[PDB]
């Protein structure tokens, strides 16, 4: 019934007598009328009704209401819960500001958060995630907000992260009018938060969520050992970093990439695995110890002859 | 009630002289139905009339209307009178039909029966095979115009500059006369 | 292989890892290019002469999505939608100014640009053929509800939030009024989709949610028309539908990525397996009823999708769906692109080919891209990097029918010359030799046919025998065309521009007559029509020096060149045998010697004795005249007297034209810069000294003009003018 | 702050922050006990004098809800001239004010216009009336640049909120027409 039911939806809605099929089954038709040889209707009656409640929501909604046959307690408070008279222009304003003077991640509205996310757009989502974070000018505020983002940046680690690094670093390398905003010690947090989501990443991840597993179907080269999307994602930021590196203008982004190294110290960490076929990542640390033994140790991976000489060049 | 409605055509055919010619008829007519251009109060009172101004069809592969007039409160009309952009045949024939539907929609929405009147003056000399093209009417220019007065006797009145081309003797194809008699060299009458 | 570009100092953007594209225009200048140099600005070409390429700067992020309606330069300006549709109309199609008129979506990002005024006029091409119908019957079109009227058809920028997952509002059409509204759209959904404005009714409908991993779409029909300065936006539930291709036990990773759509919304269905996946779809709206049996011993009527072609192939990236001809027609003998559908892959060439066939097409064995128009003619804009524009064979179809070829060639131009859109059929006309045939039959029906509209589709045809005239050695009938065009408008002009005294008749009327008069002795014939009413004002005193300069050239260059058939040209430079303009010429000469009896200083002859030749002037043109109006001899004491050249010849006359695209059969490749070589008030001087506004057709003159009461000229050249697709400008 | 310096004054500012903290009060909650050198009283639209580092703009953002809340009283007018004004009539200068005016304009008829009171079930009505009283008798800087009121109301408009609030907004222009009728002329 309820099969059908959508599949009328899915029809032009005009006659709706699915509708009425479904209000004639959540009436109180099979009221022990019959000889029903069950002796547990009470309990089956219950699970029919909060089976027939959880789908259908937009028969319920679109329709009339139901002759509310669950006789419970409290129905599921997990919902839509997005005004639909108004624009996607609050979730900073409705979410991200309360959480930043808030302690945690407001559980209920990790769900309008789920939601909203596998609803829109990574990109957009996190470029307004960066654009709210830059607005507290103040270390403090700039350190709880990218820490509660980190937390409410999960579900969806490994694919979203890499999507989210390789647009927003690039995005405001690439040109001078977003070098503005990475002048801030919100550079330093985004840094910070794009080395540990790199971290966590690159390491082993299961990653099952719900809005995850039915939603990862997608398609990607980067335009940038093996062949992995990460380990690309990873080798294109480690090229766009060295080449950040370049001379003739610097003011904040040579900052940005050594705030980068730095926070890049971390114990049981593997990445910058610099492959020794024709890879960059050699001349890429030579360059970075010529701008202390953070990135002349990291390149030092098994004092092979390549690393003998960055560790040449870092001797002085 | 007063309830007049003004349309020209000449912007194309003469754009300078579009000027002389709405401060010397248009514009001393204009406050007539107006205390003073300032706002004003506009609303719903039956006083309100419409503003429709056009090119001809040679100019014109892909525009033909941007009017936007409901009230206008009569004084944005005379405000965009001067700030108009200006640009053979004349192409007139849509630009009436257009009028004469707008008409037929107010007699049969905004009754009151109401003594619909209107003027109507064209510089430039109109000619053209085609008449309406989006609703019923179909049919020439002398057809329009014929259609136009002797099907109902829609007061209208043609006060042309002093030239005057060879259209005035076929412009007189329709039973109620064009009434061209007011020609004084005294200025623009109020209400004759 | 040829008509390709290439930038040196850009490269393939190392930095920045994609973005996607699309652009079209269905009226002229037809490419906009949305590109990425190495958040990048917007560009500009047009399709001739496109070494000139140009820009402007955005006012957003990412410029995800723009597409013009009309003629009118406009864009749409997504992603937050700042800086909407406005008009341009200063003095070229090279300059935005975005006015006020933008809807701010706060944090939004759309990919919809649609809400065209009306549907295209139908072609009944097959039946008609365009032999006797006069072009009533061959090209007419169907009444259709205006969207959005109000008896005045007004427009809006409805669109889709991408980004958002709601609905739209906030509609300010043309009035800068804020007039705000608010939609439900059925209180739910989630939006990956592609719009379709134009449907049967005058009504918009849409529906996509994420692909063909689910099956959603929410189908809204929607209505915005209630009341002055508020909006009802319906949500009508439409029957839903999906792609069936899904039901295959081997695979089911489909995900298509455009969906696109077409101005019929019946029979088309863009779903497509878009994984690393290559199938496409193609659906219809059969309505039929059920068959309500097998109840008992023995309104119905209800909407179910069919399915109509489908296949496995291999591709990426589509181009276009169908300005088209109309269905339910047996177009077997058809070839040219009557509802053409083209599909660009991903490996080189291109296999476009039209819906339930798919079998194959000519394709001339050796990111997005999009159709240009009818002619087929692509644009390189493949997935291989930030690589320019290419051109491919027009050719339609495998065999040859030159006969029928020629006949599709003039079908559609009439069907162009009709509509008064762009033309760019030149890579798909067959060599010149065959084009005179072709302009003489198609001038001898115009000309039969017309049968009235003549009077104003002169110009118009004028315009396209100039420009198929233009490409080909028959250069010097070009010119021609643009003498004959550029004095018939001016004197068309200057005959009703007479601000006299009233008479027995019009004086334009009276004017005409002069035609009627003697041959020699002006003197009588000009104060035996009229004389005094003839002034218009004294500040006329402009157009003798700057203009009137042009028709006495003009008829010198005649005078001197006539007498000189043994030059290597049998016509030499022009002929001018018609007659007709030279009674005209002999008018215009009359009336400014009437001017000159007025004012003293008319436009003389600028060399010698200039204060009594006007005068033997006129006599020998009106010699010419009568010896020429009915068949009349040729370049012979007429040739022998007109041998004498007085000490009055001038010369350098300016004889506008500009250069073209000589791509005659084989390779012509031109780069983004350093191109490869192949009024009357100057418009050719030595130094700059302004503007320097340029022009296609003869112009080329001044933005502002410079001037204090010429300004009929400048108000009669305000819009596009002659075939003024090439009215562009040049600095220095 | 400089590009090209270092977050040394980041840091600075994070470490003095605290004593600016130690040195906060309260999260300035409401004050309005009095009926008539004095505790809540902010000069222009500013309640904090020290020059420190506070903590984050929760301080530093004009106290409105602490006036929004006041207005709605009556017998405030006193009160408000004694913590805002100063020389009333030799101090003529239009201040911020008229924003907060415009917005209890707004949220008043928004309270009238939500089911006018569920159709008069209350005395919500009452209220609102003698809110207007108080604003006409404060009619001082209201139409400093009146299209203030214009503006307001096209805000108002959003949600078309003229199902019955229009009543509403007739009378209470009609108390300040009729308290500026011979003051100011018909041009405004």
């Amino acid at each position: 019934a309820v099969a059908w039911l959508v599949a009328h939806v899915r029809m032009l809605g005009l006659d709706e007598r699915e509708k009425s099929l479904q209000m004639i089954r959540q009436l109180a038709g099979p009221l022990f009328s019959e000889n029903t040889l069950q002796f547990y209707n009470e309990r089956v009656v219950i699970m029919n009704s909060i089976l027939e409640r959880m789908c259908a929501d937009v028969l319920q909604q679109t329709a009339t209401q139901i002759k509310f046959p669950s006789t419970g307690v409290d129905t599921m408070p997990y919902w839509n819960l997005l005004p639909p008279k108004r624009p996607i222009k609050e979730v900073l304003t409705d979410i991200f500001a309360k959480v930043l003077e808030k302690g945690w991640v407001d559980s209920r509205s990790i769900h309008i958060f789920d939601t909203l996310l596998h609803m829109g757009g990574v990109y957009w989502f996190c470029n307004n995630l960066i654009k709210e974070l830059l607005k507290e000018t103040r270390k403090e505020h700039t350190l709880r907000a990218v820490e509660l983002l980190y937390s409410i940046f999960c579900l969806d680690m490994q694919q979203v992260t890499l999507v989210l690094l390789g647009h927003i670093l690039p995005g405001l390398l690439t040109d001078s009018s977003k070098w503005h905003s990475l002048m801030d010690p919100p550079g330093t947090a985004l840094a910070k938060l794009a080395v540990w989501c790199a971290l966590s990443s690159y390491s082993s991840h299961k990653g099952q969520a719900s809005t995850r597993q039915k939603k990862r179907h997608r398609e990607d080269i980067e335009d940038y050992n093996m062949r992995d999307p990460l380990n690309r994602v990873l080798a294109n930021l480690f090229l766009l970093i060295s080449s950040i590196l370049g001379s003739r203008t610097a003011g904040p982004h040579t900052q940005f990439v050594q705030w980068f190294m730095e926070e890049c110290v971390d114990c049981l960490e593997q990445g910058g695995r610099g492959s020794v076929l024709q890879f960059m990542p050699f001349t890429t640390v030579s360059e970075l110890v010529k701008v202390s033994p953070k990135v002349v140790l990291a390149i030092t991976d098994l004092s092979l002859p390549l690393g003998r000489q960055v560790a040449a060049k870092a001797i002085a | 009630v007063a309830d007049v409605v003004f349309v020209i055509e000449g912007t194309a055919n003469l754009g300078p002289y579009f000027e002389g010619l709405r401060k010397h008829y248009l514009l001393p007519a204009i406050e007539y139905f107006n205390g003073g251009p300032p706002d004003f109060g506009g609303d719903y009172g039956g006083t309100q009339y419409s503003l429709v101004v056009f090119n001809t069809v040679d100019c014109a592969p892909e525009s033909y209307v941007q009017c936007h007039a409901p009230t206008s409160s009569a004084y944005e009309f005379v405000t965009w009178l001067d700030g108009i952009k200006f640009m053979s045949c004349s192409l007139i024939a849509e630009g009436l039909s257009t009028a004469l539907q707008l008409f037929d929609d107010f007699k049969k929405m905004r009754e009151q029966q109401t003594h619909r009147v209107c003027l109507l003056i064209c510089n430039s000399p109109p000619y053209l095979l085609p008449a309406v093209e989006s609703t019923t009417y179909s049919g020439c220019t002398t057809e329009n115009l014929v259609q136009q007065i002797g099907e109902r006797g829609i007061h209208f009145s043609i006060v042309s500059p002093r030239k005057l081309p060879a259209l005035r003797l076929l412009f007189e194809k329709a039973a109620p006369p064009a009434l061209l008699e007011p020609l004084q060299p005294p200025t623009d009458v109020s209400q004759d | 292989l040829a008509y390709v570009c290439e930038w040196e100092k850009w490269s393939k953007s190392t930095h920045c890892p994609s973005v996607p594209l699309a652009c079209a225009w269905s009226c002229r200048n037809l490419i906009a290019f949305t590109m990425d140099l190495r958040t990048r600005m917007i560009h500009i070409l047009d399709t001739e002469h496109p070494w000139d390429l140009h820009s402007i700067p955005s006012e957003h992020h990412e410029a995800i999505t723009c597409l013009e309606w009309d003629q009118s330069g406009s864009r749409l300006l997504s992603a937050d939608a700042d800086g909407q549709i406005k008009c341009w109309s200063m003095a070229d199609h090279l300059a935005n100014s975005w006015e006020s008129s933008v809807g701010s979506l706060v944090e939004g990002d759309p990919i919809v640009a649609l809400s065209w005024l009306h549907n295209g006029v139908k072609l009944a091409l097959h039946v008609e053929k365009s032999g006797a119908s006069s072009f009533g019957e061959k090209f007419s079109r169907v009444k259709f509800s205006p969207s959005l009227t109000l008896g005045k058809p007004m427009e809006g920028w409805i669109a889709v939030t991408v980004s958002g997952l709601v609905t739209v509002s906030l509609l300010k059409p043309s009035g800068q009024v804020l007039t705000s509204t608010e939609s439900l759209c059925r209180l739910r959904g989630r939006v990956a989709l592609a719009d379709i404005a134009f449907t049967g009714g005058g009504n918009i409908v849409v529906a996509t949610a994420d692909g063909s991993s689910a099956s959603p779409v929410q189908f809204y029909k929607v209505c915005v028309s209630v009341v002055s300065e508020k909006c009802r936006i319906d949500t009508e539930i439409l029957p839903s539908l999906f792609m069936r291709c899904t039901t295959d036990l081997n695979r089911k990773d489909k995900f298509p990525a455009i969906t696109h759509l077409k101005f019929l919304a019946r029979d088309m269905s863009e779903q497509v397996l878009l994984c690393a996946s290559s199938i496409v779809e193609c659906w219809s709206l059969r309505k039929e009823g059920l068959p309500v049996n097998n109840i008992f011993q023995q309104q119905p009527t209800i909407l179910k999708w069919r399915i109509l072609s489908a296949t496995n192939d291999l591709d990426r990236v589509s181009a276009v769906a169908l300005t088209n001809t109309d269905l339910k027609v047996a177009s077997d003998t058809q070839f040219y692109p009557g509802l053409g559908l083209a599909l660009a892959f991903h490996d080189g060439s291109v296999h476009i080919v039209h819906r339930l066939s798919l079998q194959t097409m000519a394709v001339f064995y050796s990111k997005a891209m999009q159709l240009s128009w009818t002619s087929l003619a692509l644009v390189g804009i493949d997935s291989h990097g930030k690589l320019s524009v290419l051109r491919l064979s027009p050719s339609m179809g495998h065999p040859l029918e030159v006969g029928l070829a020629l006949r599709h060639l003039l079908f559609l131009l009439e069907y162009c010359m009709v509509t008064g859109y762009d033309w760019w059929d030149i890579l798909l006309h067959v060599q010149p030799s065959m084009v005179q045939s072709l302009v003489e039959k198609l001038h001898e029906e115009y000309t039969r046919q017309t049968a009235a509209l003549q009077q104003v589709l002169s110009t118009r045809i004028l315009a396209m025998k100039a420009s198929l005239c233009k490409l080909s050695r028959v250069c010097d009938y070009h010119t021609k065309l643009f003498l004959i065009a550029i004095s018939s408008t001016l004197k068309s002009l200057l005959r009703p521009h007479f601000l006299n005294t009233p008479d027995k008749s019009p004086g334009d009327r009276l004017t005409e007559i002069c035609t009627k008069i003697t041959d020699v002795d002006i003197d009588k014939v000009m104060i035996n029509l009229k004389t005094e009413e003839f002034v218009l004002d004294m500040n006329t005193l402009q157009a003798l020096q700057q203009l009137l300069q042009w028709v006495g050239d003009f008829v010198l260059y005649l005078l001197a060149s006539l007498p000189n058939q043994g030059s290597l040209l049998r016509p030499g430079h022009s002929f001018l045998r018609d007659g007709t303009s030279l009674g005209m010429l002999r008018e215009l000469m009359v009336v400014i010697r009437i001017w000159g009896l007025l004012k003293p200083s008319c436009l003389p002859v600028y060399t010698a004795t200039s204060d009594d030749s006007m005068s033997l002037l006129f006599r020998l043109l009106t010699k010419l005249w009568i010896c020429c109006r009915d068949e009349g001899p040729a370049s012979p004491a007429s040739d022998g007297l007109v041998s004498r050249l007085q000490p009055k010849q001038p010369l350098r006359l300016q004889f506008g034209r500009a250069p073209t695209l000589p791509g005659s059969a084989a390779t012509l490749q031109l780069d983004g810069l350093a191109r490869a070589p192949g009024l009357h008030l100057g418009a050719c001087p030595t130094e700059e000294c302004k503007a320097c506004t340029r022009c296609g057709c003869v112009t080329m003159l001044k933005s502002p003009n410079r001037t204090t009461a010429v300004k009929q000229w400048e108000q009669r050249w305000i819009k596009n003018c002659l075939a003024v697709e090439g009215r562009g400008p040049d600095a220095c | 702050p400089h590009w090209l310096l270092g977050n040394l004054v980041s840091d600075f500012v994070d470490t003095f922050r605290p004593t600016a903290r130690i040195n906060s009060i309260c999260g300035r909650c409401s004050l309005l006990p009095v009926v008539n050198s004095w505790k809540l009283d902010p000069a222009t639209l500013r309640f904090p004098l020290k020059g420190l580092l506070p903590y984050d703009k929760d301080l530093f953002e004009p106290q409105t809800a602490l006036l929004r809340y006041v207005l709605e009283q009556p017998y405030s007018r006193d009160m408000v001239c004694n913590m805002l004004g100063l020389n009333k009539q030799h101090k003529q200068r239009c201040p911020v004010l008229e924003d907060q005016l415009v917005d209890l304009v707004v949220y008043a008829m928004e309270r009238s216009e939500t089911e006018e009171k569920f159709d008069d079930g209350g005395t919500s009505q009452l209220l609102w009336q003698h809110l207007s009283s108080q604003l006409i008798f404060f009619v001082l800087f209201q139409f400093a640049s009146f299209p203030h009121m214009v503006l307001s109301l096209h805000q108002k408009l959003a949600g078309r909120g003229l199902i019955k609030g229009r009543d509403h907004l007739m009378w209470v222009l009609l108390q300040f027409i009729s308290g500026s009728i011979q003051k100011n002329a018909l041009a405004d």
